[PDB]
């Protein structure tokens, strides 16, 4: 039981990492700088 | 003429402003979804990009 | 002026942003895909 | 404060001080609504009593307790068991936000109900107090008297009542080109919007009465209707409003337009008709489309700018002996020069085409065909040394003809619909030879042409028993011909007659070319041909396959649907024969002619992906979508393909991006001259290979086509309609990497970019500047620069009518229309 | 650090649409200051570019004085909160400037900064009641109880998200103070907080 | 690879671009040397292609009759704990390896970071595989023991 809950937690943290990460990505293709 | 704070002259230019939100909610709740899906959207394809 | 004649303003953004909405339906077609594709 | 008092009064059975409760329980209701949410039960206890007048009161409170909460669909079910005390609330600075979610919960309702019955005004799947709100709303619209608002929440709700009385009181006559005006809106609104076929049906045919009820009006737009409809009825009648009139310019103008616009299965019945009705000979002879087409034919005779020592450079650095690249040089050239009858192409390279045998001399004979394209008149006449029967070389060149011959006279072949069969009923006793087969072969796709939407069922009869010959190269050439003389037709016997004898042949190319002949013959019909596409796509075979990606691309063409769109990204990428995965990818572009800006933010996801046939798909596909108008971010996908190394994507990308700057400057995009200079490298190298050579030389050839008198026009603007035949013209280009004769059919996606005045009593960056230039009548006018065109106030020839504002025939009235003022003579004229 | 009618310049160069007022009474009380209401500080709007430029907004072709109405607000309120005093002048920035925003719709851009306004408010009205027992801080305070809430549902109409989170802190902590904890427990439960 | 004759007449003439006409084909050349010579002096290659029905595929992808005896049938118990032994240790010592490339990694250019505090091979991307392939072998293993251990008694 103990080791099923810190995996999920776990894996809440990669989701975490999936929205913030690309979101500021795709704004520099937008964006003029070349 | 009127302000854009406050409308100037009560029910004439604030009647327009009362049948409003039924406009408008309509699109808000369109902008919301698309706002959020346009991110995601453009968020998933860095991702398939990259692997 | 900026707030004469409030309902010409209202009609002009509800009517368009109608027509790009259905364009806005393709976008979550290619959401939808992506997610299928890696 | 506390909801705590409020419960206590609940508590307590006095009647007068419960009947007071709900009273104080309503006014601090956006105070207290969490607290007192845990007790409401009671009030739905008191609600179901009679005891109380104030059931609605009781009622009321559960509504805003439930927004509150953060569930709007009970919230809307108590504001309708309240009654009344919500048109209070259309007009308050605070609460509107009860009322707004009712709007939204009709929406829901309708569309469901229209589906299944028009009616549903008498259902009762509709409340009657749900109705009230909805329908006051939109007339609160009108109050603030502004139009759009009520058209354009009533087509969501799928109202045809309250549509059919805004437009009705529209009329009102301080202008009949102010009614017209509100009329345009919705007729876009309707069409690009719903996909509801049903609902859209009504809309249209509703607008056409309310035009022609003023005098005064537009029939630019009365015929837009007409069109998307198809229904011929409504065109007898728009011909008899203008019968009434007796008004010459109206009714030659709106023919010209129409026959362009309209499919051509839908003419054939319409003249039929007309002859009933009492008309005039003049206006059967251009619903024809023969004096159309050569109006057509002299605006390119006169205009046509192509380099004659850019067809010696190419014609040096490729050999006539090497085959593949004598090839693209006769269609390159063929393209350059297409549209008016040059002989300069022969005599150029006069000993050069001799040289050249097999299927290359095959392409240089029917190249002809797309030089000499239009010239109906000389149709036979020019082609005619090339006939079987006058010539007997080469039985490459006795095909060759009668394809060359099928362009000439592609969608005005009424008469030389029996002149090719005469020879193919002759061959279809053969066993054949391959002799016969080469013959055979140029007359079953100049057929297809000839007999394209005519509906002949002896043409499909004929073809079939060529394909029962089981001929190497005929049984191909004899199935796409059928496709196309049946196009749009949509036979049960033909959809099963030829799905299954992909498993009785034996050759490859015979299986490849009906599986795509399918695809001709359920244009337009989307969903009704949902069932074939489905086993298409469950055949196990590859060819069947990639014919069944095409289907879709032609049901489903220029609407934007989601199905169309999905099954062809998932098979593309979900399958492993890369057959089937290039066409598919070149179908989204047909799919989303329409809607052509989402498409290169879909496509970019395709091209980044490294397979060869994956990349060489998505560039035709940009081809299509912006060929007619140009976008940067279109270009730019395209520019790392003509930087792979890999050929076939090469010779792809750099036909795609002459597609889609087919007559576009370098004052006019500043990418002209460096894509341009990147095909002229190519063709100087040697060093560089023979795939390569073959798709630059092509594209070079489309970078100047027509002699840039043309560009592609997928969809007109004359009415805002799709226009058929530029799709027949790109589908069948795209089957050259597999067969090269089957290049030439870009041909039919060439339309005039010119404006053809003609009076009507003989019938004879960000640009703008605020100097204008003058511009001759009948010069190569592009579509973007017909809307810098205004007439000038007091001419000598003014538009009939108020002008369309986009490329086409527009009649003029001459202010004197009888004097002898020089005159561009006609290719009609000519002859007599 | 510097001056105290340095808010006065700006509010009355800007066409204000009662804003000025409101501010001057402040100032006369603690010894006036009219200086700078002279021209030059009282007959441009402040350069710009056609926004709000000063020929375009007297000309009234323009009048974008909205998002400037809410800067002005932040402004007097934040220099109340500044100076640290309390009762009647915070008496008198909460009864000008809550209807003033509830007379009209925000657009969600305007919204989001008059949730920064409804916090200074409640703060200086907090402290207030807790300076000091008093028979009239005590019949104020169910005033302020009311209007906090109707903010809340206004910000829930639009689903802006910062708005109605700030809103939420602001219920919690009146709750907390006025051990009305069993009114709290049903509002925790309703609760979907934002983290966006 | 596979060849055809072709008469050496015709290859004066040029008759080696005929046999490339209509179509792009899948044209290319997977062997020259010994095989460019002998075109150009005798043959036309082809390419292959493979013919197969579907009753065909299915015999060829079947190749196991251990289809059905591979998640209940496992491997023994001490060789998964040898395995999870033998795995921890190897990600323990790519970590060492990877901190003393990550105590500095933010100066400019990444190239200059990848020679100097070793990012030969990235010992980020060197872990990552190295987890993901014992993580997804236990989960089914565990999932094995626990369907057999519950459903046959």
């Amino acid at each position: 039981q103990v080791f099923d809950e810190r995996i999920k937690f776990a894996n809440q943290l990669h989701d975490e990492y999936l929205v913030s990460m690309r979101y500021p990505e795709d704004k520099k293709t937008q964006q003029n700088e070349k | 003429m009127t302000a854009a704070v406050t409308s100037s002259n009560i029910v004439l230019e604030t009647h327009e402003s009362g049948i409003k939100p039924y406009f408008e909610q309509k699109i808000q709740e369109t902008e919301l979804k698309i706002r959020s899906k346009t991110e995601n959207v453009r968020r998933l394809e860095a991702q398939r990009n990259a692997l | 002026n900026n707030n004469s004649a409030l309902s010409n303003v209202n009609s002009d953004i509800y009517f368009k942003l109608k027509k790009l909405e259905k364009e806005y339906e393709l976008l979550t077609l290619q959401e939808d895909y992506i997610k299928d594709e890696q | 404060t506390t909801a705590a008092p409020l419960l206590a009064l609940l508590r307590e059975n006095q009647d007068s001080v419960k009947t007071y409760a709900l009273e104080s329980i309503n006014n601090v209701v956006d105070q207290l609504w969490s607290e007192i949410s845990n007790e409401l039960p009671d009030i739905e206890a008191l609600y179901d009593d009679d005891t109380f007048s104030d059931r609605e009161m009781a009622a009321l409170i559960a509504s805003k307790v439930y927004y509150n909460l953060g569930e709007y669909e009970s919230a809307v079910k108590y504001a309708l068991a309240a009654k009344d005390r919500f048109d209070i609330d259309e007009k308050s600075q605070f609460v509107e936000t009860i009322v707004s979610k009712s709007i939204e919960m009709y929406v829901q309702e309708a569309s469901k109900q229209y589906t299944k019955d028009e009616q549903f005004y008498t259902k009762d799947i509709i409340d009657p107090k749900l109705t009230s709100i909805f329908e006051r709303m939109i007339e609160k619209c009108l109050k603030a008297s502004e139009l759009k608002l009520a058209l354009g929440i009533a087509l969501e709700g799928y109202r045809l009542d309250i549509i059919e009385s805004a437009l009705k009181s529209k009329l009102d006559q301080d202008s009949t080109s102010e009614n017209v005006k509100i009329i345009n809106y919705l007729l876009t609104l309707a069409i690009t919007t719903v996909t509801n076929s049903k609902f859209r049906s009504s809309i249209l045919r509703k607008s056409f009465d309310f035009l022609m009820n003023m005098p005064n009006c537009d029939y630019l737009t009365l015929n837009k209707v007409v069109v998307n409809l198809n229904d011929a009825g409504l065109a007898l009648q728009l011909f008899k409003k203008l019968k009434e009139e007796n008004d010459e310019g109206l009714s030659a103008q709106i023919a010209f337009d129409l026959v362009s616009s309209a499919s051509q299965q839908l003419l054939e019945i319409l003249v039929t008709e007309l002859t009933a009705q009492g008309y005039d000979p003049a206006l059967l002879n251009i619903l024809s489309g023969l004096p159309t087409c050569d109006y057509y034919n002299t605006f390119l005779l006169n205009n046509k700018n192509i380099d004659i020592g850019l067809l010696n450079k190419s014609k040096s650095s490729l050999d006539g002996k090497f085959s593949l690249f004598h090839t693209a040089v006769s269609v390159a050239n063929g393209f350059m020069h297409a549209g008016t009858t040059d002989n300069s192409f022969i005599k150029a390279n006069l000993p050069w085409l001799g040289k050249a045998q097999n299927w290359a001399k095959f392409t240089a004979t029917a190249s002809l065909g797309v030089i000499h394209k239009g010239n109906l008149l000389e149709g036979k006449k020019v082609m005619a040394p090339y006939l079987p029967g006058s010539r007997a070389s080469s039985r490459f060149i006795k095909g060759g003809s009668l394809y060359g011959l099928g362009l000439i006279y592609a969608g005005f072949g009424r008469d030389t619909t029996d002149y090719l069969k005469n020879i193919i009923v002759e061959n279809s006793g053969t066993s054949g030879d391959e002799d016969v087969d080469v013959l055979l072969h140029g007359a079953s796709l100049g057929i297809g042409l000839a007999a394209m939407g005519s509906a002949n069922i002896e043409v499909y009869e004929a073809l079939k028993e060529v394909l029962y010959n089981d001929s190497a190269t005929s049984g191909e050439a004899a199935a796409l011909g059928m496709g196309l003389c049946m196009l749009g037709t949509g036979k049960p016997e033909a959809i099963h007659d030829m799905f299954t004898y992909s498993q009785e042949t034996q050759h490859g190319n015979i299986t490849r070319g009906l599986a795509v002949g399918l695809a001709l013959i359920n244009y337009g019909r989307q969903e009704l041909a949902d069932d074939l596409i489905t086993k298409m796509l469950a055949s196990d075979e590859s060819l069947l396959r990639y014919g069944g990606a095409f289907t879709i691309a032609l049901a489903y063409a220029g609407t934007g649907n989601n199905s169309a769109v999905k099954r062809l990204l998932h098979v593309a990428v979900s399958d492993s024969n890369d057959d089937v995965r290039r066409a598919a990818v070149i179908a989204l572009g047909f799919v989303l002619l329409r809607d052509y800006t989402t498409v290169p933010r879909i496509v970019q996801l395709l091209s980044k992906s490294h397979n060869a046939h994956v990349r060489c798909g998505t560039a035709f596909a940009l081809g299509i979508a912006c060929a007619g108008k140009g976008l940067q971010s279109a270009i730019d996908v395209l520019d790392p393909l003509t930087k792979d190394p890999v050929d076939f994507v090469r010779q792809a990308a750099m036909i795609a991006l002459s597609m889609i700057l087919i007559q576009q400057t370098e004052k006019l995009n500043p990418q002209v001259a460096d894509i341009n200079k990147n095909f002229l490298s190519v063709i100087t190298n040697k060093h560089q290979e023979g795939l390569a050579k073959f798709g630059a030389c092509v594209a070079q050839g489309i970078m100047n086509a027509g002699g840039r008198n043309v560009t592609i026009q997928l969809e007109n603007a004359d009415t805002g309609t799709l226009d058929t035949k530029s799709v027949v013209g790109l589908v069948m280009f795209s089957q050259f990497w597999y067969w090269f004769p089957l290049a030439h059919f870009l041909s039919l996606s060439f339309t005039p970019t010119t404006v053809i005045g003609i009076r009507g009593s003989d019938q004879a960056k960000n640009k703008y500047s605020s100097k204008p230039y003058k511009v001759d009548n009948m010069t190569r006018i592009l579509p973007q620069q017909s809307r810098y065109i205004s007439f000038i106030k007091d001419d000598r020839f003014v538009p009939v009518r108020k002008f369309k504002g986009n490329n086409g025939v527009v009649v003029l009235r001459d202010r004197e229309p009888k004097e002898p003022v020089a005159l561009i003579e006609t290719v009609r004229q000519m002859k007599d | 650090e510097l001056l105290n009618a340095e808010t006065l310049c700006f509010t009355v160069n800007v066409l204000y649409p009662d804003s000025s007022s409101f501010k001057k009474n402040l100032l006369k009380f603690i010894t006036s200051n009219h200086k700078s209401s002279v021209p030059g500080s009282a007959e441009l709007r402040n350069s710009y570019p056609a926004s709000f430029y000063s020929v375009n907004t007297e000309k009234k072709t323009i009048e974008v004085t909205a998002e400037i109405n809410c800067f002005m607000h932040l402004l007097v309120q934040l220099f109340l909160w500044d100076s640290k005093e309390l009762e009647q002048l915070v008496e008198f920035n909460r009864k000008v400037v809550i209807p003033n925003l509830l007379c009209y719709y925000n657009l969600r851009s305007l919204n989001l900064i008059n949730a920064k306004l409804w916090f200074y408010i409640y703060l200086s009205h907090e402290t207030l009641a807790r300076s000091s027992e008093e028979i009239n801080s005590d019949n104020q305070n169910i005033i302020l109880r009311s209007t906090m809430m109707k903010f809340l549902k206004i910000a829930s109409l639009k689903h802006d998200n910062e708005t109605k989170a700030m809103l939420i802190n602001l219920i919690l902590r009146d709750f907390l103070n006025n051990g009305e904890v069993d009114s709290a427990s049903d509002f925790i439960s309703k609760l979907e907080y934002p983290h966006t | 690879d596979a060849f055809r004759l072709i008469d050496t007449g015709a290859l004066i003439n040029n008759l080696e671009p005929r046999q490339t006409t209509s179509n792009t084909g899948l044209l290319n050349k997977a062997n020259i040397q010994a095989l460019i010579h002998g075109l150009n002096r005798h043959y036309y290659s082809l390419n292959i292609d493979y013919h197969k029905t579907a009753k065909e595929t299915k015999m060829l992808m079947n190749l196991h009759k251990e289809q059905w005896q591979s998640g209940l049938k496992m491997y023994d118990y001490e060789e998964k704990e040898e395995s999870n032994l033998a795995a921890t240790k190897s990600m323990v010592k790519i970590a060492e390896q990877y901190s003393k490339r990550i105590e500095e990694e933010k100066e400019l250019t990444e190239e200059e970071l990848k020679t100097r505090y070793v990012g030969r091979q990235d010992p980020k991307k060197h872990l990552s595989e190295t987890a993901d392939e014992t993580l997804e072998n236990n989960i089914v293993s565990v999932l094995t023991a626990g369907v057999n251990s519950v459903a046959i008694k």
